[PDB]
C-alpha cells in the first residue's frame, strides 16, 4: 500500500516533532542537511515538515562543500523542494544547481563524473517539471554529459558499446560498465524528461 | 477589461460605492461568461509555473474580482479548470459568507 | 618579508554560468 500502515502514522507523527525540532532551532535543521540522510527519505520529510522552505537558504552553502555526497544530498534536497515549493527563489537556486553540475562536469573525473552523475541525474526531471524556463539549460547539460559520456565510451572496449546501437526504442525495463551505466542513465533521464512533458 | 479598472478606481476612490459595485459586477459576469473567461488568468494574476502569493482576503477590489469571476464561472465549465489553489479556498469562504453575490458552483 | 609565502591557496572552483565557487 505505501499510504495505509502504521509505518506512514509512525513517519507522520516524527514529521510533526521534526517540524517542532527545526522551528526550535533552524541551526538543527541545517546541521542535519549537511550531514545527510538517506535519499529515500527526503520526499517523506520534504512532504511533511512544512520548515523545510528555510533549507533553500544554505543550500547554496550546501552546494559549495568539497565533498561529492555533501553535494548529492544537496541536489537531490532542492529537486525535492522545487517540487514542493515552486518559488521564484528555488527557481533561482535550481539555476544554480544546474550551472553548478554544467561547471563539474569538467572538473570531476570518469570515476567522480559515474559518483556525482548517477544519483543527481534523476533530479534534473524534477526541475524540469517544476520551471520550464530551465528546458534549455537542462537539455543543454544533458547533451554535454551524453557527449562526455560517449567519448568515454568510445575511450575502451565495452561489453554492450551503446555507441552503435543509436537508435533504440524506449528500453523499459547487471554489472556493467560505469561509463555504459551512466549513458543508458542520461537516456533514461531524458525520456522521462520527454515523457513528463508530453503527457 | 477596462469596465473593471474603472470600477477598481471608484472601489478606492469611493468606500461607499462597494456595495452596488459588487452587486454590479455580479450581475456583469452573470450576462458575460465567455469574455469573462480569457481575462479569468488575466485578473487572478495566476503565474504558469509558480505558485502566487495568497491575496489580501479583505482587499474590497480583489474579493469583487472574485465576485465577476465567480458569477461568470456559473454558466462556463472551462472557469473552475483555471482557478488556483487559494482561489478554491477563497470560493468556499465567500459562498457561505456573501451567498447573496457568489453562486454555487459545479467544482 | 615576502619569503615566508604568508597567503593562502586559492582554494575555489570559479563557477561557469553556461563570483559563486566551490571550495576545497
Amino acid at each position: 500500500d505505501n499510504l495505509l500502515c502504521n509505518l506512514r502514522e509512525v513517519q507522520c507523527l516524527i514529521c510533526c516533532l521534526l517540524h517542532q525540532m527545526y522551528i526550535a532551532d533552524p541551526n538543527i535543521a541545517k546541521l542535519v542537511h549537511f550531514q545527510g540522510y538517506p535519499c529515500e527519505l527526503l520526499p517523506l520529510t520534504v512532504a511533511g515538515i512544512p520548515s523545510m522552505h528555510i533549507c533553500l537558504d544554505f543550500i547554496p552553502e550546501l552546494i559549495a562543500q568539497p565533498e561529492l555526497e555533501k553535494q548529492i544530498f544537496a541536489i537531490q534536497l532542492l529537486s525535492h523542494l522545487c517540487i514542493q515549493y515552486a518559488l521564484p527563489k528555488s527557481l533561482s537556486v535550481a539555476r544554480l544547481a544546474v550551472n553548478v553540475m554544467g561547471t563539474l562536469l569538467t572538473v570531476l573525473t570518469q570515476a567522480k563524473r559515474y559518483a556525482f552523475f548517477m544519483p543527481t541525474l534523476p533530479s534534473l526531471v524534477s526541475f524540469c517539471r517544476a520551471f520550464p524556463p530551465l528546458y534549455e539549460d537542462i537539455m543543454s547539460l544533458l547533451i554535454q554529459i551524453g557527449q562526455v559520456c560517449a567519448s568515454d565510451v568510445a575511450t575502451q572496449t565495452r561489453d554492450i558499446d551503446p555507441i552503435i546501437t543509436r537508435l533504440q526504442q524506449i528500453k523499459e525495463k547487471g554489472s556493467m560498465d560505469p561509463d555504459v551505466q551512466l549513458c543508458h542513465c542520461i537516456e533514461r533521464t531524458v525520456i522521462e524528461i520527454i515523457n513528463m512533458s508530453v503527457s | 477589461h477596462l469596465a473593471l479598472v474603472e470600477l477598481l478606481k471608484n472601489l478606492t476612490k469611493y468606500p461607499t460605492d462597494r456595495d452596488s459595485i459588487w452587486k454590479c459586477l455580479k450581475f456583469l459576469g452573470s450576462r458575460h461568461p465567455t469574455l469573462v473567461l480569457p481575462l479569468v488568468p488575466e485578473l487572478l494574476s495566476t503565474h504558469p509555473f509558480f505558485d502566487t502569493a495568497e491575496p489580501d482576503m479583505d482587499d474590497p477590489a480583489y474579493i469583487a474580482v472574485l465576485v465577476l469571476i465567480f458569477n461568470a464561472a456559473k454558466t462556463c465549465p472551462t472557469m473552475p479548470a483555471l482557478f488556483s489553489d487559494h482561489t478554491f479556498r477563497h470560493y468556499a469562504y465567500l459562498r457561505d459568507s456573501l451567498s447573496h453575490l457568489v453562486p454555487a458552483l459545479r467544482l | 618579508g615576502s619569503v615566508g609565502k604568508k597567503v593562502v591557496q586559492e582554494t575555489g572552483i570559479k563557477v561557469r554560468s553556461r563570483g559563486f565557487q566551490v571550495a576545497l
